[PDB]
């Protein structure tokens, strides 16, 4: 451990923006089957 | 296994081949 977006609040608070953004489906793993 | 679905060795936790992902399974001795 001024605006910080990309600083956590699961993951970066960004990263979770882009992955939502972005369509997934992509983690078929463990309960994906 | 349940890390990424049920795998026949017999150790759970034990702290790569990358068998799953971060499990390292050095060897049976899995989830590292």
């Amino acid at each position: 451990i001024f605006n910080l977006t990309l600083l956590e609040p699961a993951r970066s608070a960004i990263e979770d923006l882009l992955f939502d953004k972005v369509t997934i489906a992509d983690p078929g793993y463990m309960q994906g089957y | 296994g349940c890390v990424l679905g049920l795998v026949n060795s017999s150790l759970f936790v034990e702290d790569g081949q990358s068998l799953c992902a971060l499990p390292d399974t050095p060897s049976m001795r899995l989830a590292s």
